[PDB]
RNA sequence: CUCUAACUAUAAAAAUCUCUCUUCUC
RNA sequence: GAAUCUGGUCAAACUUGGUCAUUUAGAGGAACUAAAAGUCGUAACAAGGUUUCCGUAGGUGAACCUGCGGAAGGAUCAUUA
RNA sequence: GGAUAGUGGCCUACCAUGGUUUCAACGGGUAACGGGGAAUAAGGGUUCGAUUCCGGAGAGGGAGCCUGAGAAACGGCUACCACAUCCAAGGAAGGCAGCAGGCGCGCAAAUUACCCAAUCCUAAUUCAGGGAGGUAGUGACAAUAAAUAACGAUACAGGGCCCAUUCGGGUCUUGUAAUUGGAAUGAGUACAAUGUAAAUACCUUAACGAGGAACAACUGGAGGGCAAGUCUGGUGCCAGCAGCCGCGGUAAUUCCAGCUCCAGUAGCGUAUAUUAAAGUUGUUGCAGUUAAAAAGCUCGUAGUUGAACUUUGGGUCUGGUUGUCCGGUCCGACUUUAUGUCGCGCACUGGUUUUCAACCGGAUCUUUCCUUCUGGCUAACCUGUACUCCUUGUGGGUGCAGGCGAACCAGGACUUUUACUUUGAAAAAAUUAGAGUGUUCAAAGCAGGCGAAAGCUCGAAUAUAUUAGCAUGGAAUAAUGGAAUAGGACGUUUGGUUCUAUUUUGUUGGUUUCUAGGACCAUCGUAAUGAUUAAUAGGGACGGUCGGGGGCAUCAGUAUUCAAUUGUCAGAGGUGAAAUUCUUGGAUUUAUUGAAGACUAACUACUGCGAAAGCAUUUGCCAAGGACGUUUUCAUUAAUCAAGAACGAAAGUUAGGGGAUCGAAGAUGAUCAGAUACCGUCGUAGUCUUAACCAUAAACUAUGCCGACUAGGGAUCGGGUGGUGUUUUUCUUAUGACCCACUCGGCACCUUACGAGAAAUCAAAGUCUUUGGGUUCUGGGGGGAGUAUGGUCGCAAGGCUGAAACUUAAAGGAAUUG
């Protein structure tokens, strides 16, 4: 109930069922979640997106539970892990969107001070994959490169 | 955030035996909140508690019977040497009858009167009288 | 819990914070200042000789109606000008205009002390002997 | 054991004040 | 092998200005205290007789007045009358 | 390279451009020599340390140097500067922060003394020398012990009394009296002798040495704090006292005295400084709603702090330490003795498997490793070779090849790294602590004790220093690191490579071998082949929403003020009451309209959104956001934050635009004693805007943020779940709107104290003397003062930072009665 940018104290969440093997109802075959997740990454889809569809149309309730590797994990063995992970690229998304929207109108400065939270944000997150060594030492966020990343 | 889970775990039992009560729920359940409740349990000041597994830290529930009347965790657990044991229970436990100075020695989570048996001395997390 | 940090590697901020708040204390601040050797009448002296200029009396507050006998005097080991208080019945007398006197402190830490303003000094020795020894004619002065 | 109705509507001017304070122990 | 003497070298110190620091006077100016039996008002404490106070700006013997935003530390915790 | 005794930018030559810093560098101050230590003392600490010991530096300030092993020496020289001395005016000679002593300075500190006796030191060396040093002189700096009377016999008395005829003997004692006696003794003098280098002085001691034992004890105080007077006289708000409160104005328990008493006592009083008191520096251990004090709000580097999880169990054997039950040993009641006896329930020493119970270890079995080998050394018997000393008995052996290495060496080999903690070596003596010891006791000192007096002796103990370093045992707590591209771990794998070199073929030079020794490289297999959860922590995706969040652009509303047309006709404004002002050129009102600018009534609430300011007509566009739902995704990415930044009401400042209302200044008309104030009418700047500044508000919830828990009651907003619910109507249903129940989040509210507060009061201002979840900022009596100065920002206004001198005994908070 942080929101470390904000006064909310929310706890709006899922809870993980206790049962970490899979559900006894659940006649799919891991292999084939494996090829299904393949397929829909290659459509251009980010892990979140992945899991959602599978969630859904399907009866995969959590690629872990089935398979044994996480989404994001079974991408990498692939090969289809993004270069910039996902969070972070839909971060600089919104960034370079609210930047756009104050340099088609200057006197709004409450989106400029939302602009500020959201670059702060950035560079947290930038801070942290860095210490990972997911991204390179030198990689580093700016306002007039973000845009290059994001199209 | 939550800095000093045995702290929470202490602050619940006191509140938890000032109103009166029997039981006590304590969320984050971690090795050391173990090993506090069980010297209580060996020194009587608590009841039969009791690990619920979440796969999620756990949690623990707690059994009292009025026998206890204050934890306490001496948030920065300082150096104690050999000598300082004496100092620590004069400025906090109530007499040189009673109490424990809950402390963490190499040789695992002991209460005081243990360790100076052992003649061995660590940092220091709570008290219990 | 509390204002100050508690971590086991906190005494950097801990100790800073107990030097910059020990300037709040006006004995602490007087000390490291060192304003009694640049500013009081005597650099942490409890004693200081003087010439005596002129011979006043001072009134006193409002609860308090009478003339404190008074003398003003300058200071030989720097030349400053300090009223200071005569302190007994008779002793005005005693002291006479122009002669060495040995003034001492108030005993209320250099401040005024009772009814009488603008003062801060006893009179213990006028030429060379002791007021209290002329008070009761022990001695008397060598009138030189 | 059932229930939301009645009501108004006054502002002129007016400053200042020399003492003195006193003990509770069967 | 003495005086003397060539070039250095360590360099005290001198002259000349420059600079800073501490003392040091100094015409005059603006103050603050204490002393409360001076003078002109009576701002505040009650609805202080214009409710009070804050920020800012102007004005004026003086406290203070006014304008614009606040605040109750307000004199209302209250209109489904 | 030079120089150095020698390393070294120590210096030179040529290169490189580097080194320190928010973990405070650099600079400034120190009325700073560092330390061992001193004062203070529940614990934590605060202050001091010029000086008896160890270091360093200096000889007036500076430089330079000879001699030597050692000096940048100064009771050694050279020069300059400062200060000086004799002078026959040519010259010469100076160094007390050595012992004395003097001038000066200042509140502040000693005699031109004796001597090498003692400690030692120097020298050619016993002998000489030593103001080092010791002895004395002065010395109320501090420190120890301690005189100023003690005891009778008498008169004035008081209590336990034999009872109580009033008595009263005083039967039994304890004081008061200039009565009265006998003792004892020093403080002083002083034969001596001891003492000492010689002398004082002390220890001893002749002879003197106490009656008012004048051989005479003071210093402060007698209202409170604070023990002791409302006794006498004097002065009368004077003189003065009083650390603070206060006394003194004609009856002073406070001033000046006399009397009595109190406190300490050869000491006591003052002044400054400082420590405890001070939980008024708060790490232990302070406070911030209103008493001083939460930055206006948010982001954010450093700093501080940071979720849980990776062997827990068991069984045996076995070693010390306990309390066990008693053995032997025996001692207290039995007294000049004991046992038999009464047992303290054994005063010394064991069985301590008597079960017991621990309190510590050690080894062992877990798929349970503790670094392992490589040779020693095989210490030891799983060795079996020759065999059995002895009862036919594995009790017991002489012993040689395998073969037990933690029983130990000494070598290659790898060592995750810490923080932490136990033990030890180290932390000079003096000091502190502390053992022994009749210096006559004590401060002290390290002495002394015991013989028969005929040389025999126990000492000169210990501990602590909490930091840094070294070694050591432990592995909880806290941190870091492995294997994710396998470039991972192992093996008799099987291949190749630079080599390296013992010996070996004499030795030397190479060529390959062989043997053995590291890897660089493939390939071959062994293996359970290798990735902790997904915090009722966080970020992110998605879903329908929700909102007076924000920007731009449009839309409307009546109102206000003007303007046009029209209508009549003496008044209309305004006020407590009036006046100023507009009006028959027809104002005020009356109808249509038109222009401008502002603003968004009623709906509007103990309701919503936002980081705070703030946000309220409609519609579209732009992006953003909280909350909820989620069997979605990453896996500590987090909390608070010095430095830095973004917004920041109103007012105000530059310009451009507008210009209705209202209105600082101003103009007046009133009220008044005055009124250039409040009431009134006009009225510029401003209010409204586009750019650029400003950064302050009672920027208030006067309550920092994150996190956990603690108590009952309803409602309200946003979301989501369920109802066999109700109206809805589109025949039924789906929505929507309600109703009931629940849940999450938010502004809030009522009751209560069983908690907290000085209370008013708070469901947080609780979980705080039973004091420690993380973290930032601020306050230390009031005033001076948020002033001056110095920075820094600003065009200016002013903002941020921000004292002292001095003055003061209160200022202030909440509540109670008037
Ligand atoms: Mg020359
Ligand atoms: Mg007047
Ligand atoms: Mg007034
Ligand atoms: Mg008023
Ligand atoms: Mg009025
Ligand atoms: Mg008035
Ligand atoms: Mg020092
Ligand atoms: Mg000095
Ligand atoms: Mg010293
Ligand atoms: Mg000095
Ligand atoms: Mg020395
Ligand atoms: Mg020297
Ligand atoms: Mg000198
Ligand atoms: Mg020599
Ligand atoms: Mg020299
Ligand atoms: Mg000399
Ligand atoms: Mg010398
Ligand atoms: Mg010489
Ligand atoms: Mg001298
Ligand atoms: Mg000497
Ligand atoms: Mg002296
Ligand atoms: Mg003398
Ligand atoms: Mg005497
Ligand atoms: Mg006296
Ligand atoms: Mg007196
Ligand atoms: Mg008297
Ligand atoms: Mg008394
Ligand atoms: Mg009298
Ligand atoms: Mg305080
Ligand atoms: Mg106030
Ligand atoms: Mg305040
Ligand atoms: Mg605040
Ligand atoms: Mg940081
Ligand atoms: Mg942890
Ligand atoms: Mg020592
Ligand atoms: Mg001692
Ligand atoms: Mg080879
Ligand atoms: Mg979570
Ligand atoms: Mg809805
Ligand atoms: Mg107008
Ligand atoms: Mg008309
Ligand atoms: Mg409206
Ligand atoms: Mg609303
Ligand atoms: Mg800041
Ligand atoms: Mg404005
Ligand atoms: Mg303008
Ligand atoms: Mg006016
Ligand atoms: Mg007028
Ligand atoms: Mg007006
Ligand atoms: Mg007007
Ligand atoms: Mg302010
Ligand atoms: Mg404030
Ligand atoms: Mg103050
Ligand atoms: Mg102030
Ligand atoms: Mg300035
Ligand atoms: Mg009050």
């Amino acid at each position: 109930m942080g929101r470390m940018h904000s006064k909310g104290k929310g706890m709006s969440s899922s809870a993980i069922p206790y049962s970490r093997n899979a559900p006894a109802w659940f006649k799919g075959s891991s292999d084939g979640v494996v090829e299904q997740i393949i397929k829909y990454a290659r459509k251009g889809l980010t892990p979140s997106q992945i899991g959602v569809l599978l969630r859904d149309a399907h009866g995969v309730t959590q690629a872990k539970v089935i398979t044994g590797n996480k989404i994001l994990r079974i991408l990498k063995s692939n090969g289809l892990a993004p270069e910039i992970p996902e969070d972070l690229y839909f971060l600089i998304k919104k960034a370079v969107s609210v930047r756009k929207h104050l340099e088609r109108n200057r006197k709004d400065k409450d989106a400029k001070f939302r602009l500020i939270l959201i670059e702060s944000r950035i560079h947290r997150l930038a801070r942290y994959y860095r210490t990972v060594s997911v991204l390179p030492p030198n990689w580093k966020y700016e306002s007039a490169t973000a845009s290059a990343l994001v199209n | 955030t939550r800095t000093s889970v045995l702290a929470d775990a202490l602050n619940a039992i006191n509140n938890a035996e000032k109103t009166g009560k029997r039981q006590v729920l304590i969320r984050p359940s971690s090795k050391v909140i173990i090993k506090f409740l069980q010297v209580m349990q060996k020194h009587g000041y608590i009841g039969e508690f009791e690990y619920i597994d979440d796969h999620r830290s756990g949690k623990i529930v707690v059994q009292l019977n009025g026998r206890l009347n204050k934890c306490g965790v001496i948030s920065p657990r300082f150096n104690v040497k050999i000598a300082d044991v004496e100092k620590w229970t004069a400025n906090l436990l109530p007499a040189r009858q009673f109490g424990y100075v809950i402390l963490t020695t190499s040789a695992g989570i002991m209460d005081h009167e243990e360790a100076h048996r052992k003649h061995v001395s660590g940092k220091i997390l709570g008290f219990v009288y | 819990g509390k204002g100050k940090p508690r971590g086991l590697n906190s005494a950097r901020k801990l100790r800073v914070h107990r030097r910059n708040n020990r300037w709040a204390e006006t004995t602490y601040k007087k000390r490291l200042l060192g304003t009694a050797f640049k500013s009081s009448p005597f650099g942490g002296s409890s004693h200081a000789k003087g010439i005596v200029l002129e011979k006043i009396g001072i009134e006193s507050k409002q609860p308090n109606s009478a003339i404190r006998k008074c003398v003003r005097v300058q200071l030989i080991k720097n030349g400053k000008k300090v009223t200071a208080f005569v302190p007994n019945d008779g002793c005005l007398n005693f002291v006479d205009e122009n002669d060495e006197v040995l003034l001492a402190g108030f005993g209320r830490k250099g401040k005024a002390k009772g009814d009488i303003p603008g003062v801060r000094f006893k009179v213990v020795k006028v030429s060379g002997v002791s007021l209290l020894a002329l008070w009761k004619e022990k001695k008397e002065k060598p009138r030189s």
